[PDB]
């Protein structure tokens, strides 16, 4: 399906206190992809909402590694081994921690993969994967972030709670 | 290491096993024999129950795993 | 968690044959690794064995200077070239792996051969 | 840079003799000592490795004392023998020989 | 958190030369301080990351090849060295970035009677690629004549044991060796 | 196995004279070959080595001087003595170096380079 949005607004992946910005961000009233788990593209960034993880890399093969997040009752799992999964080996990063309207960024850039949650999107935790990363599938809506400037109104303790277009 | 040669159970009765901390394992008829302890309890030492079961002493003085096949019930 | 065997099969006596053990349930470099074998008609025996991300206590009583256990850390495997055969090497040859990082007594035990030397 | 050591050298003809050989090492080799026996006119011929086990003569030492010892000599092995080992930085070091 | 060169470096059994083992290390902050300071470590020496910038340089990932060679045979772990060990067992290459420990290990290894646990590649048709182990072990045919994989003369098994013992020089003792690598 | 060496003369001091070692039954590309050279009325000398894997080393006294290879494809083993003097006159055997305890098991039969 189909449906448009007003958000999608984090904190420009910048951790000061106080604006514009040039970042990749998702466009206001934009085309989000209502869905009822295909393996859509990352393009450059994507936009998670739902009312419990997801697998990312380029082929999601053991030629290459992937990045992988489960959420148990308890806790969350991020690893990134050369899935098939079937198998898995040859894997340099485990993270471990608390178990992450349910709204999501996810970015890939300069090696890092960052992460925001809950508009006002705080960052939930960015990660040293350091691999390229293309398509991805959910283990909802979806939607795709795009590189344009934005004007941001934080409000006397951060919390940016206007955003312009 | 030794252990009795074999021993035996009417059901619902105490079976007490002597291995002659010592980490017992259990084998049923033609299988990858299993560990119990490292119902069944280990007073230090006996399995004692209320197949072929074995122990594995790593003897520290020549580091080595001696498992001394035990007994069957 | 498993651990899968091969390599066994008929051997003439004198020849070379080599075993293999590969595990894919946990991470491999953390836990020893070993190679347990019973003679049929015949109790536990113990080979071999390696180490988290190290070497071989192993060669126990009867394979010394016989048997090389190799541990690859790289590709979750474990191998037992065993060499110069022999009569009592008629085995069923159980890997296995142990609760500590050098070793101790262990828990997970794959199927085994059916090493014949006849 | 090993220094080895062939005593005594030119030993008596004495036929069906027991005939001693040493060969004193200015380091610890441990049993990488070989011993050759060169006939006149030919080329060595590996009596010994590893100073003990052959390839009648007996051959024993470690360390810094080796000693070949023939204890039935016979007119067939008046020849010139020869002590070895390498170093580890690849370096061959002959003795320097005894005669019989 | 901290790399655990610990569990390296004190660990209870080295792998030998041939099948030396491989650790990865990564997402750690590493104290080469307690390396650098230590007195057991009878060498230490190393390329392009000099011993007091170590603590200044931050890499991808670091590897932590461990094994147990002859403590006369530990000059050949040095980048474009040659001989049995750098030819046929561990091969370092020319740009090698990271660097190399030995400490003498004769306690923990040497025991009377030879210690068989350790082996060294003793043929090989080619050299290694640097970085690179085999584990190949058929029969080497050192003649032309075949042998069908059965041990005899002219075809040597490929693998020899240090066979250490207590009483031996500190030449043939056993030194543990470490090589550390970076990106 | 019959590891046959020829190729000895005589070269004026400071010239370069060729030794072969024709392997029989051995194959060079695979055995730890070297040349070991007798003074005469001296003992033995030795003079080079080279691995299975090529690589080879040379003792001080001929560094840089001679050089030893070896060609699979009619299974010989070659000594390139170059600048020759007045003490590289000897005989120079082929030996096959073992690596084991390391020693020399089979030997060639002896070549006469002398200089004059």
């Amino acid at each position: 399906y189909t449906n448009s949005f007003t958000r999608g607004v984090y904190y420009p992946d910048k951790v000061f206190r106080s604006h514009s910005t040039q970042d990749l961000f998702l466009p206001f009233f934009s085309n989000v992809t209502w869905f009822h788990n295909p393996v859509l593209p990352f393009n450059d960034g994507v936009y998670f909402a739902s009312t419990r993880g997801w697998i990312f890399g380029t082929t999601l093969d053991s030629k290459t590694q992937s990045l992988l997040i489960v959420n148990n009752a308890t806790n969350v799992v991020i690893k990134v081994c050369e899935f098939q999964y079937s198998s898995a080996n040859n894997c340099t990063f485990e993270y471990v921690s608390q178990p992450f309207l349910r709204e999501f960024v996810f970015k890939n850039i300069d090696g890092y993969f960052k992460i925001y949650s809950k508009s006002a999107l705080e960052p939930l935790v960015d990660l040293p994967i350091g691999i390229n990363i293309t398509r991805f599938q959910t283990l909802y809506y979806v939607g795709y972030l795009q590189p344009r400037t934005f004007l941001l109104k934080y409000n006397e303790n951060g919390t940016i709670t206007d955003a312009v277009d | 290491l030794p252990q009795p040669p074999s021993v035996s159970v009417a059901p619902g009765k105490t079976a007490r096993i002597t291995c002659g901390s010592v980490h017992w394992y259990q084998q049923k008829p033609r299988q990858a024999p299993v560990v119990v302890m490292y119902r069944f309890s280990g007073s230090n030492a006996t399995l004692i129950i209320s197949a072929e079961y074995y122990c594995q002493v790593w003897d520290r003085s020549s580091d080595q795993p001696v498992f001394g096949g035990g007994t069957k019930l | 968690v498993q651990l899968v065997e091969s390599g066994g099969g008929l051997v003439q006596p004198g020849r070379s044959l080599r075993l293999s053990c590969a595990a894919s349930g946990f991470t491999f470099d953390d836990y020893a690794m070993h190679w347990v074998r019973q003679a049929p008609g015949k109790g536990l025996e113990w080979v071999s064995g390696a180490s988290w991300n190290s070497g071989t206590i192993g060669y126990a009583d009867s394979v010394k200077g016989r048997f090389i256990i190799i541990r690859d850390n790289a590709k979750n495997s474990l191998y037992l070239q065993m060499n110069s055969l022999r009569s009592e090497d008629t085995a069923s040859y159980y890997c296995a792996k142990d609760f500590s990082r050098d070793g101790d007594a262990f828990d997970i035990w794959g199927q085994g051969t059916m090493v014949t030397v006849s | 840079d090993i220094q080895m050591t062939q005593s005594p050298s030119s030993l008596s003809a004495s036929v069906g003799d027991r005939v001693t050989i040493t060969c004193r090492t200015s380091q610890s080799i441990s049993t990488y000592l070989h011993w050759y026996q060169q006939k006149p006119g030919k080329a060595p011929k590996l009596l010994i490795y590893a100073a003990s086990s052959l390839h009648r003569f007996s051959g024993s030492g470690s360390g810094t004392h080796f000693v070949l010892t023939i204890n039935g000599l016979q007119p067939e092995d008046f020849a010139t023998y020869y002590c070895q080992h390498t170093d580890t930085t690849p370096l061959t070091f002959f003795g320097g020989g005894t005669k019989v």
